[PDB]
Protein backbone atom coordinates (compact mmCIF):
# COMPACT_ATOMS: atom_id res chain seq x y z
CA UNK A 1 0.00 0.00 0.00
CA UNK A 2 2.80 2.35 -1.11
CA UNK A 3 1.47 5.97 -1.29
CA UNK A 4 -0.15 6.30 2.19
CA UNK A 5 1.37 4.87 5.35
CA UNK A 6 -0.23 5.13 8.80
CA UNK A 7 2.39 6.14 11.33
CA UNK A 8 0.36 6.42 14.50
CA UNK A 9 -3.13 5.84 15.96
CA UNK A 10 -4.15 7.13 19.33
CA UNK A 11 -7.50 6.83 21.06
CA UNK A 12 -8.04 10.23 22.69
CA UNK A 13 -10.87 9.31 25.10
CA UNK A 14 -10.39 5.95 26.73
CA UNK A 15 -12.06 4.41 28.67
CA UNK A 16 -15.32 6.19 27.73
CA UNK A 17 -19.06 5.85 28.01
CA UNK A 18 -20.59 3.42 25.47
CA UNK A 19 -22.58 6.42 24.01
CA UNK A 20 -19.57 8.73 23.81
CA UNK A 21 -18.36 9.42 20.24
CA UNK A 22 -15.07 7.78 19.37
CA UNK A 23 -12.01 9.98 18.90
CA UNK A 24 -9.05 8.57 16.97
CA UNK A 25 -5.99 10.77 16.40
CA UNK A 26 -4.25 9.53 13.34
CA UNK A 27 -0.90 10.38 11.88
CA UNK A 28 0.11 9.17 8.44
CA UNK A 29 2.49 10.08 5.67
CA UNK A 30 1.60 10.75 2.08
CA UNK A 31 4.63 9.96 -0.14
CA UNK A 32 3.17 11.23 -3.43
CA UNK A 33 0.32 13.45 -4.66
CA UNK A 34 -3.15 11.88 -4.96
CA UNK A 35 -6.06 12.74 -7.32
CA UNK A 36 -8.73 11.94 -4.78
CA UNK A 37 -9.76 12.03 -1.11
CA UNK A 38 -8.97 9.36 1.49
CA UNK A 39 -12.08 7.71 2.85
CA UNK A 40 -11.80 6.70 6.51
CA UNK A 41 -14.37 4.45 8.18
CA UNK A 42 -15.06 3.09 11.65
CA UNK A 43 -16.99 -0.17 11.98
CA UNK A 44 -18.48 -1.60 15.13
CA UNK A 45 -18.41 -5.43 15.08
CA UNK A 46 -21.04 -6.66 17.49
CA UNK A 47 -20.69 -10.47 17.03
CA UNK A 48 -17.52 -12.51 16.58
CA UNK A 49 -19.47 -15.30 14.80
CA UNK A 50 -21.13 -13.38 11.91
CA UNK A 51 -21.28 -9.95 10.21
CA UNK A 52 -24.99 -9.44 10.69
CA UNK A 53 -24.16 -7.24 13.71
CA UNK A 54 -21.66 -4.92 12.03
CA UNK A 55 -22.43 -1.18 12.07
CA UNK A 56 -20.62 1.38 10.03
CA UNK A 57 -20.31 4.19 12.59
CA UNK A 58 -19.12 6.97 10.30
CA UNK A 59 -17.12 7.51 7.15
CA UNK A 60 -14.88 10.61 6.94
CA UNK A 61 -13.59 12.01 3.59
CA UNK A 62 -10.41 13.94 3.88
CA UNK A 63 -8.49 15.83 1.23
CA UNK A 64 -6.75 17.10 -0.57
CA UNK A 65 -3.85 15.21 0.89
CA UNK A 66 -0.55 17.18 1.02
CA UNK A 67 2.80 15.37 0.78
CA UNK A 68 4.49 14.31 4.01
CA UNK A 69 3.07 14.06 7.54
CA UNK A 70 -0.69 14.56 8.06
CA UNK A 71 -2.50 14.45 11.38
CA UNK A 72 -6.18 14.57 12.08
CA UNK A 73 -8.83 13.49 14.53
CA UNK A 74 -11.50 11.05 13.32
CA UNK A 75 -14.60 11.55 15.56
CA UNK A 76 -17.23 8.88 15.03
CA UNK A 77 -20.74 8.34 16.37
CA UNK A 78 -21.38 5.57 18.93
CA UNK A 79 -23.16 2.29 18.00
CA UNK A 80 -26.97 2.18 17.67
CA UNK A 81 -28.61 -0.08 20.30
CA UNK A 82 -32.14 0.00 18.83
CA UNK A 83 -31.85 -3.26 16.86
CA UNK A 84 -30.30 -5.58 19.47
CA UNK A 85 -32.21 -8.65 20.73
CA UNK A 86 -31.04 -7.54 24.21
CA UNK A 87 -29.00 -4.66 25.52
CA UNK A 88 -26.47 -6.94 27.19
CA UNK A 89 -25.15 -7.72 23.70
CA UNK A 90 -23.04 -4.56 24.09
CA UNK A 91 -21.27 -6.00 27.18
CA UNK A 92 -18.10 -8.10 27.21
CA UNK A 93 -15.59 -8.01 24.38
CA UNK A 94 -16.52 -6.48 21.04
CA UNK A 95 -14.40 -5.18 18.11
CA UNK A 96 -13.92 -1.88 16.31
CA UNK A 97 -12.16 -1.61 12.92
CA UNK A 98 -10.58 1.58 11.65
CA UNK A 99 -9.97 1.47 7.92
CA UNK A 100 -9.01 3.69 5.03
CA UNK A 101 -9.85 3.37 1.37
CA UNK A 102 -8.76 5.21 -1.78
CA UNK A 103 -11.26 5.39 -4.63
CA UNK A 104 -13.41 2.73 -2.91
CA UNK A 105 -10.52 0.28 -2.44
CA UNK A 106 -9.62 -0.48 1.17
CA UNK A 107 -5.84 -0.34 1.68
CA UNK A 108 -5.49 -0.56 5.48
CA UNK A 109 -7.51 -1.85 8.41
CA UNK A 110 -6.64 -1.44 12.06
CA UNK A 111 -8.68 -3.66 14.38
CA UNK A 112 -9.07 -3.42 18.19
CA UNK A 113 -10.70 -5.52 20.90
CA UNK A 114 -12.88 -3.47 23.23
CA UNK A 115 -13.91 -4.45 26.77
CA UNK A 116 -17.34 -3.26 27.91
CA UNK A 117 -18.56 -3.25 31.46
CA UNK A 118 -21.56 -1.90 33.37
CA UNK A 119 -21.30 -0.15 36.71
CA UNK A 120 -22.55 -2.58 39.38
CA UNK A 121 -22.17 -5.83 37.42
CA UNK A 122 -19.51 -8.45 37.46
CA UNK A 123 -19.96 -10.48 34.24
CA UNK A 124 -17.46 -13.20 35.37
CA UNK A 125 -19.81 -14.11 38.23
CA UNK A 126 -22.89 -14.28 36.05
CA UNK A 127 -24.16 -17.25 34.08
CA UNK A 128 -25.20 -16.93 30.45
CA UNK A 129 -28.88 -16.67 31.17
CA UNK A 130 -28.23 -13.93 33.72
CA UNK A 131 -26.18 -11.96 31.22
CA UNK A 132 -28.92 -12.29 28.59
CA UNK A 133 -31.71 -11.01 30.81
CA UNK A 134 -30.06 -8.35 33.03
CA UNK A 135 -31.45 -4.78 32.77
CA UNK A 136 -28.73 -2.68 31.11
CA UNK A 137 -28.56 1.00 31.77
CA UNK A 138 -26.56 2.21 28.76
CA UNK A 139 -25.69 5.38 30.70
CA UNK A 140 -23.63 3.12 33.03
CA UNK A 141 -21.82 1.10 30.37
CA UNK A 142 -18.14 2.00 29.77
CA UNK A 143 -15.98 0.82 26.89
CA UNK A 144 -12.25 0.43 27.08
CA UNK A 145 -10.47 0.00 23.74
CA UNK A 146 -7.42 -2.20 23.92
CA UNK A 147 -5.38 0.39 22.01
CA UNK A 148 -1.92 -1.08 22.64
CA UNK A 149 -2.65 -4.24 20.60
CA UNK A 150 -3.85 -3.17 17.11
CA UNK A 151 -4.33 -5.88 14.49
CA UNK A 152 -3.01 -4.16 11.32
CA UNK A 153 -3.81 -5.47 7.84
CA UNK A 154 -2.62 -3.89 4.59
CA UNK A 155 -4.10 -4.48 1.07
CA UNK A 156 -2.23 -3.64 -2.13
CA UNK A 157 -4.28 -1.25 -4.24
CA UNK A 158 -3.80 0.63 -7.51
CA UNK A 159 -3.71 4.30 -6.42
CA UNK A 160 -3.40 6.60 -9.49
CA UNK B 1 -10.96 19.61 5.25
CA UNK B 2 -12.75 16.64 6.66
CA UNK B 3 -16.32 15.82 5.68
CA UNK B 4 -18.58 13.39 7.57
CA UNK B 5 -22.20 12.61 6.37
CA UNK B 6 -24.74 12.06 9.11
CA UNK C 1 -20.89 36.29 11.60
CA UNK C 2 -17.69 34.30 11.65
CA UNK C 3 -18.78 32.52 8.40
CA UNK C 4 -19.85 34.12 5.16
CA UNK C 5 -20.88 32.12 2.08
CA UNK C 6 -19.17 33.59 -1.00
CA UNK C 7 -20.40 31.33 -3.77
CA UNK C 8 -22.68 28.38 -4.42
CA UNK C 9 -22.46 26.50 -7.70
CA UNK C 10 -24.56 23.52 -8.74
CA UNK C 11 -22.04 21.34 -10.55
CA UNK C 12 -24.53 19.07 -12.39
CA UNK C 13 -27.50 21.02 -13.77
CA UNK C 14 -29.81 20.10 -15.32
CA UNK C 15 -29.74 16.50 -14.03
CA UNK C 16 -31.96 13.47 -13.71
CA UNK C 17 -34.33 13.62 -10.72
CA UNK C 18 -32.52 10.60 -9.21
CA UNK C 19 -29.01 11.97 -9.66
CA UNK C 20 -27.27 13.05 -6.40
CA UNK C 21 -26.99 16.81 -5.94
CA UNK C 22 -23.54 18.38 -6.12
CA UNK C 23 -23.20 21.86 -4.58
CA UNK C 24 -19.76 23.47 -4.74
CA UNK C 25 -19.57 25.90 -1.88
CA UNK C 26 -17.00 28.60 -1.20
CA UNK C 27 -17.07 30.46 2.12
CA UNK C 28 -14.84 32.59 4.26
CA UNK C 29 -14.20 31.88 7.91
CA UNK C 30 -13.25 35.18 9.67
CA UNK C 31 -12.18 33.80 13.10
CA UNK C 32 -11.21 30.43 14.69
CA UNK C 33 -14.12 28.06 15.55
CA UNK C 34 -14.15 25.22 18.14
CA UNK C 35 -16.67 23.12 16.23
CA UNK C 36 -17.62 21.76 12.82
CA UNK C 37 -20.04 23.43 10.40
CA UNK C 38 -23.18 21.40 9.79
CA UNK C 39 -24.51 21.69 6.24
CA UNK C 40 -27.92 20.33 5.21
CA UNK C 41 -29.91 20.00 1.98
CA UNK C 42 -33.69 19.83 2.26
CA UNK C 43 -36.09 18.97 -0.50
CA UNK C 44 -39.31 20.91 -0.20
CA UNK C 45 -42.01 18.99 -1.95
CA UNK C 46 -45.09 21.26 -1.38
CA UNK C 47 -45.46 25.10 -1.27
CA UNK C 48 -48.31 25.00 1.30
CA UNK C 49 -47.04 22.65 4.11
CA UNK C 50 -43.81 21.20 5.56
CA UNK C 51 -45.34 17.79 5.57
CA UNK C 52 -43.50 16.93 2.33
CA UNK C 53 -40.04 18.21 3.29
CA UNK C 54 -37.21 15.71 3.10
CA UNK C 55 -33.84 16.14 4.68
CA UNK C 56 -31.69 14.73 1.91
CA UNK C 57 -28.34 14.68 3.73
CA UNK C 58 -26.45 16.46 6.49
CA UNK C 59 -22.68 16.98 6.30
CA UNK C 60 -20.33 17.90 9.12
CA UNK C 61 -17.31 19.78 7.87
CA UNK C 62 -14.26 20.75 9.91
CA UNK C 63 -12.13 21.76 11.54
CA UNK C 64 -12.42 25.12 9.74
CA UNK C 65 -9.33 27.25 8.87
CA UNK C 66 -9.28 31.05 8.64
CA UNK C 67 -9.80 32.47 5.16
CA UNK C 68 -11.31 30.94 2.03
CA UNK C 69 -12.60 27.31 2.13
CA UNK C 70 -14.19 25.45 -0.76
CA UNK C 71 -15.86 22.04 -0.88
CA UNK C 72 -18.48 19.90 -2.65
CA UNK C 73 -21.59 18.84 -0.76
CA UNK C 74 -22.93 15.74 -2.52
CA UNK C 75 -26.43 14.84 -1.28
CA UNK C 76 -28.85 11.94 -2.00
CA UNK C 77 -31.81 12.55 -4.39
CA UNK C 78 -35.37 12.67 -2.92
CA UNK C 79 -37.23 9.50 -1.93
CA UNK C 80 -40.36 8.89 -4.03
CA UNK C 81 -41.80 5.95 -1.98
CA UNK C 82 -44.26 7.89 0.15
CA UNK C 83 -45.86 10.25 -2.42
CA UNK C 84 -49.64 9.95 -3.17
CA UNK C 85 -48.74 10.12 -6.89
CA UNK C 86 -45.41 10.38 -8.65
CA UNK C 87 -46.42 13.48 -10.54
CA UNK C 88 -45.91 15.38 -7.28
CA UNK C 89 -42.20 15.63 -8.27
CA UNK C 90 -43.10 17.49 -11.47
CA UNK C 91 -43.46 21.25 -11.87
CA UNK C 92 -41.72 23.72 -9.50
CA UNK C 93 -40.33 22.46 -6.23
CA UNK C 94 -37.81 23.91 -3.76
CA UNK C 95 -34.36 23.05 -2.47
CA UNK C 96 -32.85 24.65 0.67
CA UNK C 97 -29.16 24.61 1.41
CA UNK C 98 -28.45 25.56 5.05
CA UNK C 99 -25.59 25.71 7.49
CA UNK C 100 -25.68 25.55 11.28
CA UNK C 101 -23.09 25.88 14.02
CA UNK C 102 -23.57 23.89 17.28
CA UNK C 103 -27.18 23.14 16.23
CA UNK C 104 -28.17 26.77 15.41
CA UNK C 105 -28.85 27.54 11.76
CA UNK C 106 -27.09 30.72 10.62
CA UNK C 107 -27.73 30.78 6.83
CA UNK C 108 -30.25 29.33 4.43
CA UNK C 109 -30.06 29.54 0.63
CA UNK C 110 -33.24 28.57 -1.18
CA UNK C 111 -33.74 27.68 -4.82
CA UNK C 112 -36.70 26.98 -7.06
CA UNK C 113 -36.28 23.86 -9.19
CA UNK C 114 -38.11 23.15 -12.43
CA UNK C 115 -38.97 19.46 -13.06
CA UNK C 116 -40.12 18.06 -16.34
CA UNK C 117 -40.62 14.63 -17.84
CA UNK C 118 -39.48 13.73 -21.35
CA UNK C 119 -42.63 13.53 -23.53
CA UNK C 120 -44.95 15.67 -21.39
CA UNK C 121 -45.95 19.28 -21.59
CA UNK C 122 -47.46 20.15 -18.17
CA UNK C 123 -48.74 23.56 -19.39
CA UNK C 124 -51.07 21.74 -21.78
CA UNK C 125 -52.47 19.34 -19.15
CA UNK C 126 -55.35 20.00 -16.80
CA UNK C 127 -55.04 19.16 -13.11
CA UNK C 128 -56.60 15.72 -13.23
CA UNK C 129 -54.27 14.72 -16.07
CA UNK C 130 -51.24 15.82 -14.08
CA UNK C 131 -52.45 13.85 -11.07
CA UNK C 132 -53.02 10.64 -13.04
CA UNK C 133 -50.23 10.57 -15.65
CA UNK C 134 -47.83 7.59 -15.38
CA UNK C 135 -44.48 9.04 -14.38
CA UNK C 136 -41.24 7.35 -15.41
CA UNK C 137 -38.81 8.77 -12.88
CA UNK C 138 -35.86 7.87 -15.17
CA UNK C 139 -37.21 10.42 -17.67
CA UNK C 140 -37.64 13.19 -15.14
CA UNK C 141 -35.14 16.04 -15.17
CA UNK C 142 -34.52 18.74 -12.62
CA UNK C 143 -33.23 22.16 -13.38
CA UNK C 144 -32.20 24.23 -10.33
CA UNK C 145 -32.70 27.98 -10.84
CA UNK C 146 -29.28 28.61 -9.37
CA UNK C 147 -28.78 32.23 -10.46
CA UNK C 148 -31.69 33.32 -8.20
CA UNK C 149 -30.96 32.24 -4.59
CA UNK C 150 -33.11 33.42 -1.73
CA UNK C 151 -30.59 34.03 1.05
CA UNK C 152 -31.59 34.34 4.72
CA UNK C 153 -29.15 34.88 7.59
CA UNK C 154 -29.81 34.36 11.29
CA UNK C 155 -27.68 35.80 14.07
CA UNK C 156 -26.24 33.07 16.31
CA UNK C 157 -23.85 32.94 19.28
CA UNK C 158 -20.76 31.19 17.76
CA UNK C 159 -18.06 30.68 20.40
CA UNK C 160 -19.02 33.85 22.36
Amino acid sequence: MSIVNILSVNVLNNPAKFSDPYKFEITFECLEPLKSDLEWKLTYVGSATSQSYDQILDTLLVGPIPIGINKFVFEADPPNIDLLPQLSDVLGVTVILLSCAYEDNEFVRVGYYVNNEMEGLNLQEMDDAEIKKVKVDISKVWRSILAEKPRVTRFNIQWD
Amino acid sequence: LARRLR
